[PDB]
């Protein structure tokens, strides 16, 4: 058993519980996988798909561009003498990937809640999940402050946008369970 | 308007509605200047018109053929005709038959086994002969030569009602060497399906997860146990799956119903144990555990 | 940056958050990049309120003057349909209708006994179906006063 591979689990559990809430909520918004366009807010910043891959899978290393971002942030999901490089610098990516995630969806939850009614409002437990994941992937975990806004922003701006996003973060979700899973086995 | 498909080929798009004009067509033939070019559309030794260049609206498709470039008695060049039919500014599409299993206009159907990329698509099409496929894939449009695609295969020829469709497939494999863990472009297919005189053109979009389809479990064998009613059945991964089994994993459905309506009972572990009533089997299925997945193959061992 | 509406954009006049009885101009403007792949004229741009169909227009711009809107928020999604192709929804906009806050007619501040936490309730009247912000103040004999706010 990972306890790491446990949190990961958990994670896509909840985005899985989240997105049959946000279908069910936003009967006319399009939410559906065939509507949804993808789209990847870390495409350019985070090498997560090109670093996380089984060690039979990667061979060239030429890929790996310049040890992109390679802070090789050290953490309690990993030992630092326990595995090879090609293992760290995806653990790190992995985390960056969830900080980029969590500020964007607090941001989203802020402008939801000033909704006159409550159609829709981000999983309060999906958000504390990614936060747990990241405490142990990187011991340096900056928590995300309180964010609010003065004025009242477009919802249906920002229902479309929230669906694009939750179905683009599943996939990351499973992508972070199979690392996981590596790791354990 | 009029395009080359390949080199001595050219498809011209015309509308299709009663007593329409043809667009002006010009026949030009790349040859040493030769003074008095002769023209033929037919075998037949009818000449149609004189000079390096021919002049002849496709009003019809009688006037869509293999004109000929011939001067001297010497065939200098020729000049194949392809027609795309466009009905209420809509391209037509007669050659292949909508499945409509996954939803309406739907002519292509793809799959894969592996997360290596080998994928098979297949198009079920009634017409008997005469007819060509040309397939062409890539990566999103960024990748040059990303996709291998192989050649057209006639596959089956099943007898639905009367008309015998025939089903054609193609192997293509991503020729991607570096390695990624998760696809942001979705392989796009193209089929040029040409029959005769007519040419039309299919377009498929799809991500290599979401067609997957994994081969039935290998190796299911019963094993009782001691002294109890139980019997604990064994099965193992298949060998075409992607390795490691770790990073990619499944998930197994075992239904005993055989021949109480649903015995169905989902086990992520290789092996569970299931009362075994004399008169009925035990069949698995797999499926990717971590996204949806079109289910394997039931594999089916008497009890 | 995410952006929900690429193929084009629509305004409200003046504002998605507007005073009960007054009318919006929702206009749906098509950029000129975008827009159906085939010229035909067949093609439309279908303004929906609650996927209800209110206008079409083959041009790019809409022009719509919705009134009447009763209290509450009503959807309205601007799709294109093509010839043959099916709807792309393309942008769409949210109108809040809203009425002025109603005043508390009564205050009353309870602590409970000698040691307690003063509570001070109030009547809100009429629900604007708007987000509300309350805020309660206690000031002494003197002026020094205590700012708390309901969200
Ligand atoms: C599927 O079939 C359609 C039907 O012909 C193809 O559209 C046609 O594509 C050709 C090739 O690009 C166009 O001809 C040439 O286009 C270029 C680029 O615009 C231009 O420089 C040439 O002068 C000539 O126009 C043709 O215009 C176009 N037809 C229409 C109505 O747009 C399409 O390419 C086919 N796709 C595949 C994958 O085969
Ligand atoms: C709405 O637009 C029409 C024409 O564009 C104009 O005549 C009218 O005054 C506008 N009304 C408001 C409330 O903006
Ligand atoms: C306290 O505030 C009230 C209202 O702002 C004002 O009328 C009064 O004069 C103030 N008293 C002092 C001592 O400032």
């Amino acid at each position: 058993m990972f306890p790491c591979l446990h949190h990961s689990q958990n994670l896509l559990r909840a985005v899985s519980n989240m997105l049959q809430k946000a279908r069910q909520t936003l009967e006319f918004y399009p939410c559906t996988s065939e509507e949804i366009d993808h789209e990847d807010i870390t495409k350019d910043k985070t090498s997560t798909v090109e670093a996380c891959l089984p060690l039979e899978l990667t061979k060239n290393e030429s890929c790996l561009n310049s040890r992109e971002t390679s802070f090789i942030t050290n953490g309690s999901c990993l030992a630092s003498r326990k595995t090879s490089f090609m293992m760290a610098l995806c653990l790190s990516s992995i985390y960056e990937d969830l900080k980029m995630y969590q500020v964007e969806f607090k941001t989203m939850n802020a402008k939801l809640l000033m909704d006159p009614k409550r159609q829709i409002f981000l999983d309060q437990n999906m958000l504390a999940v990614i936060d747990e994941l990241m405490q142990a992937l990187n011991f340096n975990s900056e928590t995300v402050p309180q964010k609010s806004s003065l004025e009242e922003p477009d919802f249906y701006k920002t229902k479309i946008k929230l669906c694009i996003l939750l179905h683009a973060f599943r996939i990351r979700a499973v992508t972070i369970d199979r690392v996981m899973s590596y790791l354990n086995a | 308007a009029i395009w080359e498909l390949k080199k001595d080929v050219y498809v011209v798009e015309l509308d299709w509605y009663p007593d329409a004009p043809g667009e002006m067509v010009v026949l030009t033939c790349d040859t040493p200047e030769e003074d008095g070019i002769t023209w033929t559309l037919d075998q037949s030794s009818e000449v149609l018109g004189s000079g390096k260049t021919l002049t002849i609206q496709v009003k019809e498709f009688g006037d869509a053929g293999q004109y000929t470039c011939h001067k001297g008695g010497e065939v200098l060049s020729h000049s194949l005709l392809l027609l795309h039919k466009k009905e209420d500014g809509i391209w037509s599409t007669d050659i292949l038959k909508d499945q409509k299993e996954p939803k309406n206009k739907t002519f292509l159907r793809c799959e894969a086994k592996n997360y290596s990329g080998r994928f098979t698509c297949w198009w079920l099409t009634t017409i008997s002969t005469d007819l060509t496929f040309s397939v062409k894939s890539s990566r999103g449009s960024s990748d040059p030569q990303g996709v291998t695609c192989g050649a057209a295969t006639l596959s089956a020829e099943r007898v639905r009602g009367d008309n015998k469709e025939y089903e054609y497939s193609v192997e293509c494999q991503e020729d991607s060497a570096c390695p990624a863990a998760e696809e942001s472009l979705p392989i796009e297919v193209m089929v040029d399906a040409v029959h005769k005189l007519k040419y039309e053109n299919y377009t498929s979009s799809f991500f290599i997860r979401d067609i997957i389809k994994p081969d039935p479990p290998k190796n299911l064998q019963l094993k009782p146990l001691k002294n109890s009613r139980q019997v604990e059945v064994s099965w193992e991964y298949p060998d075409t799956w992607s390795t490691p089994h770790s990073y990619f994993s499944l998930t197994f459905c075992v239904q005993v119903q055989g021949k109480e309506k649903k015995d169905r009972v989902f086990t992520d572990k290789t092996s569970a144990t299931v009362i075994c009533r004399k008169n009925a089997s035990i069949s698995v299925r797999a499926q990717d555990r971590y996204y949806s997945s079109s289910w394997s193959e039931w594999a089916s061992v008497p009890c | 940056k995410i952006d929900a509406c690429k193929r084009g954009d629509v305004t409200v006049k003046p504002s998605h958050v507007i005073l009960l009885g007054s009318t919006v101009n929702i206009t749906c403007s098509l950029k000129p990049r975008q827009g159906c792949f085939h010229y035909s004229r067949r093609n439309k741009l279908i303004l929906y309120k609650f996927d209800r169909r209110i206008n079409f227009h083959h041009g790019h711009s809409l022009n719509s003057q919705v009134t009447g809107l009763p209290l509450g928020t009503t959807l309205f999604v601007c799709k294109l349909a093509c010839i043959n192709s099916d709807e792309i929804q393309i942008c769409g906009a949210e109108i809040f209708v809203g009425v002025a806050p109603e005043q508390p007619q009564n205050l009353s501040c309870i602590q409970k006994g000698e040691q307690g936490t003063v509570a001070c309730t109030w009547e809100r009247g009429r629900d604007t179906h708007l987000y509300t912000e309350y805020t309660l103040q206690l000031s002494g004999p003197k002026n020094l006063t205590w700012q708390k706010q309901c969200k």
